[PDB]
């Protein structure tokens, strides 16, 4: 019922949403305050003594951190932010947030997790930023510091501060700050509004280009997300005359004719996106009946609403009111008829399973048959096979034929006999058994078995269902230049009907017998008709009880019913008509009539594969999970319709319909679906290309975080992976319902998407759908590109660490350490330590040893080379052994990391500092399962000639990682001790390069921090505000 | 006892209960193998 | 100390603790010092079962 | 030296896939799914069912077939590893006969 | 059932648990001890003979 559902109406994502901040995703920020007032500088120097607004901080250090939407304001918060801290504050909380249920410590995280955590956060840092920059409005420069540019406003009060941090150009530069010297050597003409489409007099401006603050990642974002949505606009045009041609003529809407605003209107998507979805659709429900069902109720009651027929039982009671028969009988035709027959539900529902025998087959109820069978002479029984011989036919079972004939055969055990097939199937099995291929009766297919002299009627009977079974036929439906077309096995627009179709010319109907299923009814009743007149069956009743059940026969022949007519020449339309609008598209299997070789027999699909089986098409014939489950009507009252069916007295359906239909097209629940199955199909695809990064798929694809270290992932971690996964991204489109989870039964370490059918000769017939893109997938794998250069800014650190003392006066940043403290596994005379390392300890004075690899055995000193995991399993006895000679020996280790958050603590270079107590606490707390943010101390850039003072280091990098800083001393003139870093002016190349083109970028290798952006102002209206119907 | 507790591998029924997601041949099997028992010695 | 076992170190000592244990000694239909067997007077069949 | 098995032991490793029919153990559950299935399929050998339950009883086994348990994977690499971790501290050692 | 439902912890790493699962299950091993009965159970079966 949760899956029911979501079939009539599942949640709609929502894919516009408008920022009118800034776009950008990094922030830079002050970690040391700066040196004022100073005993050198007298303060009147510094700009912020004058309460001069920078576009940078004024700070001795500043450095960039992450933090998603900082200066976005939004419409709608997609919750999904990533934010983190300074880097002098603890960040491991970001890298522990998935596989670390078992990590006991909070300040710790357990390493092997890194790369599945680093992954999801990429996943959404994207999810986050995906949105539409808005436009809002400019005023023009009132002051010299720019030549009049137009300069935007951002929205809510305390905007005054923006200004400055929009544009750094506009700064004026009175100073010789390492700032002013920035801002001074960059070109003037690059702010403020760059370039629009105004179109509208006095309207606003489609778009305009701007230059001012952001980031090139985020911005190129967007800039796919909006391309993305660019391609599913339609235009009311295009709209109206899609919706015309779904109502086959009937309804008539209109679009305007003359010049827009622009308006964005995301729904056109591709077939192979509809028929994505169309398969999921259909898994989670194969062989639940309780989930299609209501299904076809609605399209029952839509149904009934729009159609002019009525049934109106009072007809055959009628005719029956005038039989001619004597009261001395025993039995009544007349009578006995109207009792079993009990004059709907049924009708309305058989004609809605039409629309989807792939996975519903309607069956005649059991309850239906005669208990025992039935015999041929009771009259009870004659009226029963009646019922059943015109019910059928309307059910989509492919069987159904054979039925009709074993019904009889059943009642005329004794009286006339057969040639079954064998023991099991005999003559008196209840024909409602023949429900394969497989039973179909010799005789049944090869009519000359069953003999014209030992058995007349049973044979004649045999002849009709031959000759008279309603032929198949179609009917096109849908607009596919808008809808796309969800049919799978059939061709676009083609609906099937196990029934033939022949429109009508008119539009004022009269009573016609020229149906298909008129001519039917009249066979059926001229058999019994042949039954009763047989010469060795008639000597059996009352020359009278002949007469009547003739008469009552004749009256049911030339009954006046319109059903049959409806059925062949109105029915068809209203299912074309309605078809467009469901919710579920039809999905349907090819109707044969008796060429059992082409009987459906199977319908599969596959979400997996196998082995190495690596091409659906070979995998899909043994890994389909069989689909479909079988629904019962009721055999009487499908009659009783096609009895006494009536048009209303003056009708005229031309009219008629204009009316009942218009009410159904202004329902644009249809379009809101397409932008679903969009969603569905990007997330699918997001998937496997995640899941591909910690495990081994069957799809080729990009690989950047490998240097990132990961567990052997087992279809468990697979799955709960994939689950956050899902989680995510329905959070992100706010979506409450399903979306994966059909997938996600197991290991979803190599879905795949296809479906089949089988014919009963064996023939099969596969649909492997063509996938489309995703702009999730392929942004979440460039800011994998990215973070490949700019890890840093992510708190995240590349490469090992040497623990080992270096006391001295010098000022290097620990995250840039020189070279000569760094070794490896190639420099003379290291030892490295594997697997069956031990220890031997010392005694008598001698020195306690430890294994090599190749089996040396070294005293605790000189450079060792440790894989982490190899301290991690030996915590407490390594800690316990070497620490003594780390900390005041001459022991210096290399832990191999590749990847580790790291966290900052800035000292005063004019005072003793040791970081023993820092960096002892780390290996202390290492485990099997955990390890802290390592820890690093570095000490505080100057801007003027300061004293010296020693300085006990414990923890150095391998490689430089000091990316994440942005400037120090920003405010002064120089730095003179310290690390000395100038605003780097390869983030701003568009205004430090001169002959540079505005719109140029600099991934994946730098994140320039200002860029020209596209704001865009389209409208988002509602459909039936731009095309209206006339009623 | 032993093998259980020393064993990663955990047993969880409900595994089947969500494949099947449900005379119904489906919920037959499903009463025949009887998930919410937990005891597997 | 910022570490806990997976399995837990109480879980899989009282598991194997009972483990340990070796198997009842039977006595049953061997003879005493005094040269009486020990038992009670069951058929066979009946004690088996 | 030997503890003897009625199953086939493989290498240790995680990151085996489910459905890896190269395992005895999930081979056999698929062999005796298809078996049923063709059984069930012509419905020949099931009379007096009066509805179809062709559909509906090939997918109950298709999804038994295709169940991602990971207990055969455990059965054949670790099970196997953990007995040998027991036998020798046992206190009434392994008696088998082949 | 069993045989049909079972899963690892997402978290596993065989490495680390088993060396959790082994260390408390040996410190309590019994084997040596086994042993030296076992000597005796011969001498005695031996010495009666």
């Amino acid at each position: 019922n949760k899956k029911t559902a979501q079939l009539l109406h599942a949640d709609t994502p929502r894919l516009v949403t408008w920022d009118a901040g800034l776009c950008t995703s990094f922030k830079i920020v002050p970690i040391v305050p700066a040196q004022v007032p100073q005993d050198v500088l007298a303060y009147t120097f510094f700009t912020s003594s004058y309460a001069i607004q920078s576009p940078f901080p004024e700070a001795a250090v500043s450095r960039i951190v992450v933090h998603t939407r900082w200066a976005s304001n939004v419409d709608f918060d997609r919750d999904s932010s990533v934010i983190m801290a300074p880097p002098t504050e603890n960040n491991i909380h970001l890298f522990k947030q998935l596989l670390n249920t078992e990590t006991l410590s909070v300040r710790g995280a357990n390493p092997l997790m890194f790369r599945a955590n680093v992954l999801h956060m990429l996943l959404e840092f994207v999810l986050d930023n995906l949105y539409l920059n808005r436009h809002t409005g400019f005023s023009q420069d009132h002051t010299p510091f720019t030549e009049g540019a137009n300069l935007r406003s951002l929205p809510g009060p305390d905007a005054e501060k923006w200004y400055s941090i929009m544009y750094p150009t506009r700064m004026g530069t009175p100073n010789v700050s390492k700032i002013c010297n920035f801002v001074a050597s960059c070109v003037r003409n690059r702010v403020g509004r760059f370039d629009r489409a105004q179109m509208m007099n006095g309207a606003m401006s489609e778009w305009v280009d701007v230059f001012e603050t952001s980031d090139a990642l985020t911005v190129s974002i967007r800039g796919r997300w909006m391309a993305r949505l660019a391609r599913m606009n339609i235009n009311p045009t295009e709209i109206e005359w899609a919706l015309t041609e779904c109502a086959q003529g009937y309804v008539t809407v209109t679009s305007p004719y003359a010049p827009s605003v622009n308006r964005l209107m995301p729904y056109r998507i591709s077939n192979a996106e509809r028929q994505i979805s169309q398969i999921i659709r259909i898994m989670n429900i194969g062989n639940n009946a309780t989930v299609i069902q209501p299904v076809l109720q609605d399209i029952s009651v839509l149904l009934q609403r729009i159609s002019p027929l009525q049934i109106d039982p009072t007809i055959i009671s009628n005719t029956m009111s005038t039989v001619s028969e004597s009261t001395t009988q025993t039995l009544s035709p007349a009578s006995s008829i109207l009792g079993k027959l009990r004059p709907f539900s049924s009708f309305r529902v058989a004609l809605a399973g039409w629309l989807y025998n792939g996975v519903v087959t309607t069956v005649i109820d059991d309850s239906s048959y005669p208990k025992d069978g039935g015999s041929v002479t009771s009259l009870e029984n004659l009226w029963d096979f009646f019922i059943l011989a015109l019910a059928l036919p309307l059910t989509t079972d492919p069987c159904a034929p054979v039925k009709a004939f074993m019904t009889l055969a059943n009642m005329m055990v004794g009286f006339e006999t057969i040639p079954m097939d064998n023991q099991i199937y005999t003559q008196s099995r209840r024909a409602s058994a023949f429900s394969t291929p497989h039973t179909w009766p010799r005789c049944f297919m090869n009519i000359q078995l069953i003999s014209p002299i030992d058995a007349p009627i049973l044979r004649q009977w045999a002849e009709i269902i031959h000759r008279y079974w309603p032929n198949p036929s179609q009917i096109r439906y849908g607009a596919p230049n808008v809808f796309g077309s969800a049919n799978l096995f059939t061709p676009p627009e083609v609906l099937l009907l196990p029934i033939d179709h022949q429109p009508a010319n008119v539009t004022t109907p009269t009573l016609d017998f020229t149906n298909e299923l008129t001519n039917w009814r009249a066979r059926v009743c001229e058999l019994m008709k042949n039954l009763v007149d047989n010469q060795r069956y008639q000597p059996g009743w009352t020359q009278s009880l002949v007469s009547s059940m003739r008469g009552t026969l004749d009256k049911l022949k030339l009954i006046k019913s319109m059903t049959p007519m409806y059925l062949q020449q109105l029915a068809p339309v209203e299912l074309a008509v309605i078809a467009p609008m469901l919710p579920f598209p039809p999905f349907q299997v090819p109707y044969v009539r008796l060429d059992r070789d082409r009987v459906p027999t199977m319908v599969g699909v596959t979400r997996q594969s196998r082995d190495t089986i690596t091409q659906p098409a070979l995998s899909l014939s043994t890994t389909n999970t069989t689909v479909g489950v079988p629904l019962a009507l009721d055999a009487r009252a499908i009659t009783v319709a096609l009895l006494s069916g009536k048009y209303p007295p003056d009708l005229v359906t031309n009219v008629w319909y204009a009316d009942a239909i218009y009410p159904m097209y202004a329902d644009t629940e249809v379009f809101s679906n397409l932008q679903r199955d969009m969603i569905t199909c990007e997330a699918v695809q997001t998937l496997v290309t995640l899941v591909a990064q910690i495990s081994e798929t069957q799809y080729p694809v990009d690989r950047y975080l490998d240097w990132i270290p990961s567990l052997r992932a087992s279809a468990a971690t697979a799955a709960t992976f994939a689950e956050w996964v899902n989680t995510s991204m329905k959070t992100a489109f706010d979506l409450s319902d399903m979306l994966l989870e059909p997938l996600l039964s197991g290991d979803p370490r190599m879905t795949q998407l296809a479906i089949q059918y089988q014919q009963y000769n064996g023939r099969t017939f596969n649909v492997i759908p063509e996938m489309p893109g995703s702009v999730i997938a392929d942004c979440v794998q460039l800011t994998a590109e990215v973070f490949n250069h700019e890890y840093n800014l992510f708190g995240i650190a590349r490469g090992d660490i040497i623990i080992g003392r270096v006391q001295s006066t010098h000022l290097w940043s620990p995250l840039a350490p020189p070279p000569d403290l760094v070794f490896d596994r190639d420099t003379p005379g290291v030892h490295i330590f594997g697997r069956d390392c031990r220890i031997s300890f010392g005694m008598n004075g001698a020195a306690p040893m430890i294994r090599d690899e190749t089996g040396m055995m070294v005293p605790f000193e000189g450079n060792w080379i440790f894989p982490l995991a190899l301290w991690q399993m030996n915590t407490r006895y390594f800690n316990q052994q070497f620490d003594a000679w780390i900390k005041t020996g001459e022991l210096r280790i290399r832990i191999e990391m590749g990847a580790y958050p790291y966290m900052l603590h800035y000292y005063d270079p004019r005072q003793y500092a040791n970081a023993w107590n820092l960096t002892s606490a780390w290996l202390e707390e290492i485990t099997p399962t955990s390890i802290p943010s390592v820890p690093f101390m570095v000490p505080i850039s100057s801007d003027h000639d300061i004293s010296s003072a020693p300085a006990v280091q414990y923890i150095i990098s391998t490689e430089y990682n000091d990316r994440s800083l942005f400037c120090t001393n920003s405010s002064s003139p120089q730095t003179i001790a310290g690390p000395d870093k100038h605003i780097p002016v390869e983030r701003y190349n568009i205004l430090t390069n001169p002959d540079a083109p505005p719109t140029q970028i600099q991934l994946p290798e730098v994140v320039d921090l200002y860029n020209v952006v596209t704001r865009y102002a389209y409208e988002t209206p509602p459909i039936t505000a731009v095309v209206m119907g006339v009623p | 006892v032993l093998l259980q507790r020393i064993s990663p591998l955990q047993i969880d029924p409900t595994i089947i209960s969500n494949t099947m997601s449900t005379l119904s041949p489906a919920s037959s099997i499903l009463g025949k193998l009887r998930p919410s028992n937990s005891d597997f010695s | 100390e910022q570490y806990r076992a997976r399995p837990g170190i109480a879980s899989v000592q009282r598991a194997t603790e009972s483990a340990e244990l070796p198997m009842k000694n039977n006595d049953e239909g061997t003879p005493d010092k005094k040269g009486n067997t020990r038992g009670d007077l069951v058929n066979e069949h009946s004690e088996a079962k």
